């Protein structure tokens, strides 16, 4: 059978699977002990794609836990969910990251990289006949970076022809804390591009102006910002996990969301979302939803495709539905902007349904975006980085640790390489 | 005085707290011949014929720094700055610093 | 075995390392031994 | 099923086996550490006076 | 009597500020030649 | 694991380090004795206080700090004091003879035969550590005896041990104020040798930490142990990252990674911003807003440096306490748009973020006020170089008329040496404006 | 049981633990001197 292990990595990544695991747990409705309590078939029997069996009902799950700093993942132990985590997979090292790419890439990971790959590949007998993985990390993240880049390259070697998904979160255009955080970015994007199928592209921003739209609750928590995205790679897992009139293979949703190689970076687009009293203010109906689906405020991602075109669009649908409404909204929103999609493909919607709706709520859908408003995002670090680069800021360490600002050259000539492939092809 | 195999984890400075590196180790040797024939009397005395260690061991301004960017004739100073003090590059715990750094233009 | 560690000398270039190739499908097909249906307007 | 459920209460029983006196072990060495230190502490400052 | 168990929607939770004091426990050291990992038993500020 | 040490150097570093430790001692809730309560929290040494004291199987908490003094003066009392069962006897070094304010004296006639003594006492420190991230320094540029000493002992930890940090403390001179015309002789003399070896050296001084009480405080006589209670809060706000966790924790090798722009100049600059009595704090509000003013208010920084004649390169804030992402994130976002703020057009992003939980607590018999959320405020500007233009005509008259050296070439030196601090310095105020220069 | 892993040594307090000889040699030949002896720290023997 066709089975997925999770890589979790980057201190973020810590946190992300934490809520993203404790999730799927609820979801199967499972208890924090980790004895299954059989509710629901379905989620009985399609288990085994993301989960293994221990003894007792418990199942376990299959990801793998990498950092540096125990205190992130001491935390992570002592939440309600830890215990269905394995010692045998919490693997890290005996520094601190120093928030640092060059370090991260090249000096820490030498010895926890032997470590990592024996944990994974012991996982990858465990299992028959993978899709592929999916990495929950951060391309402004120092260690995340660092560690990924390293895994991406090598798991390529070894498995060439799986998918390996990439879930990545974009720091904030506005202020990104770290500073050299714009290094860090080109250099771990220069390998991602080469080495990823997949990109999910999230800034953080969005949700605070998400958290102001729609969740009108002043103060959220960061882990209630996990909480909004970890129902999304679920949605695009649910899927997989779920039956329907719906292919669900990542590889056929690829092939459909990828036209050209180069097209790896992707927004996502979610459903539902809904404030106090809106809630019983609301005729659920498939047009609101579809309206509310394609709001450019319902966007998360990074920035409005207002700026650009819309290259292909796949939106999946969860909950009872009916081939005839899904038509009809798919020729609604064609013909309300038959100009903004490009000439050169037409019919560029791929819809998938999902007929089992989630806990909690029957109408639902998810959403994957490739517009042409990617541009923005790294046009604005080209800016920085031709900015830093100008005068060299803060090299002397790298040097120190080998780097030299040659690698930097091509750093920044592709990522001007793909400014113009993005440019090309749509103008 | 060599560094063992395959588990190569358990003897590290990470328990030792070393701030200057123990020894340079390898695990490999050339194939030895040889009757080992043996060259002394009684008391370590090489036969004058074999050689030694001919009495070669009988019995601040140094410091890490990479040259960056700081005006190249301070810097070429530094360099000299730094070594030609043999009492600070030969022996006892290795006395030996590193160095880096980057031309001017 | 013991795993090399990449030294900070190089990376990809200018991602050259990539699997692009326009070629041409040759060898044709099978034959459709179904000849033309009709025999163009003649007697 | 007596495939399925040997194998189930093999393992639980072992498994209940094993934990506790873990747990019990555990304890155990921590309390005569403790028992061991403070002996140590007692006559020896009765020794100092 | 609150909902408890309600639907854990990705939007919303509940919150607390009853706690003052957040330690955490070591259950992480090295300590000789294996590191070795202890059990988690008390929480942060000790639970 | 995550721990640091603290060194004492100077007679006037060890009354401030008496203080700091004493600080510490509270929050843990440390018994004069050495031992707390009936309660299990002794072991090998491994608790809050793992990072800081070592409460090994013996149960006294042993304090990772050495107290270095060349007079018995000072140093005995406080060996008679209220804690002096938890101090380790040897751990609280001791001389017999001074250094006269004399760099050299200390640095060369005493230097030898007790720095290999404290060599002990850190080795023997450095096997029973495990991480040691770094050194604690704790020392005065006018250092009657941390002048000369302070630099031997910091050579020979740098040759010995160069892979680690070295965090530097020093009360800077007072700009207008010189309780020591000598003062000027050793200070260029530390800094020219200090700036090839030190790691992150940060200053302070004495009177506008007097200038700020009396303005809000609202004390006109505060004390010593005043002085000593707001440093010591100074160094326990960042030190609260590795006692307490918080959003995301922070750690002092982000801080050198981080702050210091270029080699040499690595001297930014400390600042606490919820500076106030406490009848003022009970009758109003505190929130992120107006301390992200007060803090970047001129006259709230305890260095004489007008920032409007300089320009920015880093900020560092540390909120310790109860705070949420949302307005400290919108704040300093008004803060980017503010344009009395200037930053160097060099650097786009200038702001490493801290939070903590912890609301950080006041002292028995103290003088602050209760705050709830704190922030450190440590930063580097361009307006610092007219201290050492302060210092240079001070010197350069001096060093013409080439006062007090018939003692200093009276024990054995020569002016060689006295020359190339001139140089170095001419080297590092031509070098400020260069890199002030955009 | 006894397993590997499962002998937990009885390290507890232990103050004698003096050792006789119980073999010897004796005359010209070699044997068990006489059998009544303590153990380590005296320990009697079975039954
Ligand atoms: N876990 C977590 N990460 C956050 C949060 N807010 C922003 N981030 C960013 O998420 C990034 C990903 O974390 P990691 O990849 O583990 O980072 P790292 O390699 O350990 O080093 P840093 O990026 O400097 O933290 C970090 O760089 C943070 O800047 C938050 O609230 N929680
Ligand atoms: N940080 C701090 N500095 C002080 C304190 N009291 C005085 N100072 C200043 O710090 C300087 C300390 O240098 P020294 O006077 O040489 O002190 P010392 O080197 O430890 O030994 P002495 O020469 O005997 O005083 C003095 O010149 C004072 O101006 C204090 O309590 N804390």
């Amino acid at each position: 059978m066709r089975e997925i292990v999770h890589l979790q990595a980057g201190q973020c990544g810590n946190q992300i699977g934490a809520k993203f695991w404790e999730v799927i747990s609820d979801e199967h409705g499972i208890d924090p002990t980790g004895t299954y309590h059989g509710d629901s078939d379905l989620q009985l029997e399609r288990i085994n794609v993301y989960y293994n069996e221990a003894t007792g009902g418990k199942y376990v799950p299959r990801a793998v836990l990498v950092d540096l700093e125990p205190g992130t993942m001491d935390s992570v132990r002592s939440g309600p969910f830890g215990q269905i985590f394995r010692p045998d997979n919490f693997v890290f090292g005996q520094s601190g990251a120093g928030n640092n790419w060059a370090k991260g890439h090249y000096t820490e990971g030498a010895e926890l990289v032997d470590s990592v790959l024996d944990v994974v590949r012991k996982e990858a007998e465990s299992c028959d006949c993978l899709q592929g993985f999916q990495l929950t990390h951060s391309l402004g993240g120092g260690t995340g970076s660092g560690m990924g880049t390293l895994l991406i390259s090598k798991i390529r070697e070894e498995y060439p022809d799986r998918i390996m998904n990439t879930f990545s979160v974009v720091p904030s255009p506005k202020v990104s804390d770290t500073v050299v955080e714009p290094y860090n970015a080109t250099l771990s994007v220069h390998q991602l591009v080469e080495n990823t199928d997949e990109t999910y592209c999230i800034d953080n921003e969005a949700l605070y102006d998400i958290c102001f739209r729609t969740l009108k609750l002043t103060t959220p928590t960061y882990g209630d910002l996990n909480h909004l995205v970890s129902a999304t790679m679920s949605g695009v897992t649910t899927c997989l996990r779920f039956p329907g009139q719906l292919n669900a293979d990542l590889r056929k949703l690829a092939v459909n969301m990828v036209p050209f190689p180069r097209l790896h970076f992707f927004m996502p687009g979610f459903a539902p979302l809904t404030s106090r009293g809106s809630q019983q203010y609301r005729a659920l109906t498939v047009p609101e939803l579809t309206q509310q689906m394609f709001d450019a405020k319902n966007m998360m991602a990074a920035c409005d495709p207002r700026h650009g075109r819309y290259l292909t669009v796949a939106a999946v649908f969860r909950g009872r539905m009916s081939m005839k409404e899904v038509d009809e909204q798919m020729l609604n929103v064609q013909n309300k902007n038959s100009s903004y999609f490009v000439e050169w493909i037409p019919n560029n919607v791929k819809t998938a349904v999902c007929d089992i709706p989630p806990r909690g709520l029957k109408m639902s859908a998810t959403f994957i975006g490739n517009s042409t408003a990617i541009q923005e995002l790294f046009k604005r670090i080209s800016e920085q980085f031709t900015a830093m680069f100008r005068r060299k800021a803060f090299l002397h360490w790298y040097t120190g640790e080998g780097m030299d600002e040659m690698e930097f050259t091509e750093a920044e000539s592709n990522m001007n390489d793909l400014v113009s492939e993005y440019q090309q092809y749509q103008d | 005085n060599y560094s063992a195999n395959q588990y190569e984890k358990a003897y590290l400075p990470t328990y030792l707290q070393n701030w200057s590196p123990a020894r340079p180790t390898k695990e490999k040797i050339a194939a030895h011949e040889g009757y080992t024939q043996i060259i002394a009397n009684d008391r370590g005395h090489l036969l004058p014929s074999v050689p030694r260690s001919k009495a070669s061991p009988w019995g601040i301004p140094p410091a890490k720094v990479t040259l960056t960017a700081r005006t190249t004739t301070a810097a070429d100073n530094l360099t000299k700055w730094i070594h030609k003090n043999p009492d600070l590059l030969n022996a006892c715990n290795g006395l030996r610093p590193e160095i880096s750094g980057k031309p001017f233009d | 075995a013991k795993v090399e560690i990449p030294s900070p000398k190089d990376f990809l270039k200018k991602h050259s390392k990539e699997k692009t190739l326009p070629p041409k499908k040759k060898f044709n097909r099978c034959s459709p031994k179904k000849p033309a249906v009709p025999l163009r307007t003649d007697h | 099923e007596i495939t399925d459920k040997a194998r189930h209460e093999a393992f639980a029983a072992e498994m209940k086996h094993n934990d506790k006196v873990m747990c019990m072990a555990h304890d155990r060495e921590q309390r005569h550490r403790k028992q061991l230190c403070r002996a140590i502490n007692d006559f020896q400052q009765n020794f100092q006076k | 009597n609150p909902v408890h168990g309600l639907p854990f929607l990705p939007g919303s939770s509940f919150t607390d500020s009853t706690k003052t004091a957040f330690h955490r426990s070591q259950t992480l050291n090295y300590r000789n030649g294996y590191a070795v990992v202890r059990r988690p038993t008390m929480g942060i500020g000790g639970d | 694991m995550r721990e640091c040490i603290s060194i004492h150097v100077g007679q006037a570093g060890v009354q401030i380090g008496n203080a700091c430790w004493e600080l510490y001692c509270l929050e843990h809730g440390i018994q004069p004795d050495g031992q707390m309560p009936s309660d299990k929290t002794i072991g090998g040494g491994d608790d809050s206080f793992n990072t800081f004291f070592s409460e090994t199987g013996a149960g006294k908490h042993v304090p990772r700090a050495v107290f270095v003094d060349l007079e018995p003066t000072v140093v005995d009392e406080v060996r008679t004091g209220t804690y002096r069962q938890l101090f380790h006897p040897e751990q609280l070094i001791t001389g017999k003879e001074d250094a006269a304010n004399n760099y050299a004296r200390g640095h060369y006639t005493i230097g030898k035969e007790i720095v290999d003594l404290v060599l002990d006492r850190i080795r023997k420190l450095a096997d029973l550590c495990t991480g040691l991230q770094g050194f604690l320094i704790f020392h005065s540029f006018g250092g009657g005896t941390g002048s000369g000493f302070a630099s031997l002992l910091m050579e020979r930890l740098s040759v010995d041990y160069g892979k680690k940090s070295k965090l530097e403390f020093a009360i800077y001179p007072a700009p207008q104020v010189s309780t020591a015309v000598v003062e000027p002789y050793n200070s260029i003399l530390t800094t020219h040798t200090t700036l090839e070896h030190s790691d992150c050296a940060f200053m302070v001084d004495n009177e506008a930490i007097y200038d700020i009480c009396r303005r809000n405080l609202d004390i006109e006589r505060p004390t010593y142990t005043n002085l000593n209670r707001l440093i010591g809060q100074i160094v326990s706000s960042i030190t609260a990252s590795l006692r307490f966790d918080g959003a995301l924790n922070v750690d002092l090798t982000e801080f050198q990674t981080n702050l210091v722009p270029y080699p040499r100049i690595h001297f930014p600059l400390a600042t606490y911003a919820p500076v106030i009595s406490a009848e003022k704090a009970y009758h109003e509000q505190l929130s992120v807003a107006e301390i992200t003013n007060a803090c970047f208010e001129p006259a709230n920084q305890m260095v004489k440096c007008d920032p409007r004649h300089g320009k920015y390169m880093a900020c560092c804030m540390l909120y310790r306490g109860d705070v949420v992402p949302k307005d400290v994130n919108a704040a300093i976002a008004t803060i980017k748009t503010k344009r009395t703020i200037q930053f160097v057009d060099w650097c786009p992003t200038g702001f490493k973020v801290g939070i903590n939980y912890q609301p950080p607590t006041v002292v028995p018999g103290g003088d602050l006020a209760k705050v709830q959320r704190a922030v450190c405020m440590l930063s580097n500007t361009t307006a610092i170089a007219e201290a050492w233009a302060r210092l240079d005509h001070k010197f350069d008259l001096m060093y013409a008329k080439r006062a007090f050296v018939h003692w200093y070439v009276g024990e054995g030196m020569e002016e060689g040496e006295f020359s190339e601090a001139r140089e170095d310095l001419a080297a590092l105020e031509k070098d400020y404006e260069e890199v002030g220069v955009d | 049981p006894f397993l590997p892993g499962n002998s937990f040594n009885r390290n507890i307090g232990k103050e004698r633990f003096h050792k006789s000889q119980h073999w010897g040699f004796c005359n010209n030949v070699r044997m068990l001197v006489s059998e009544n002896k303590p153990g380590v720290g005296g320990d009697l023997l079975y039954g």
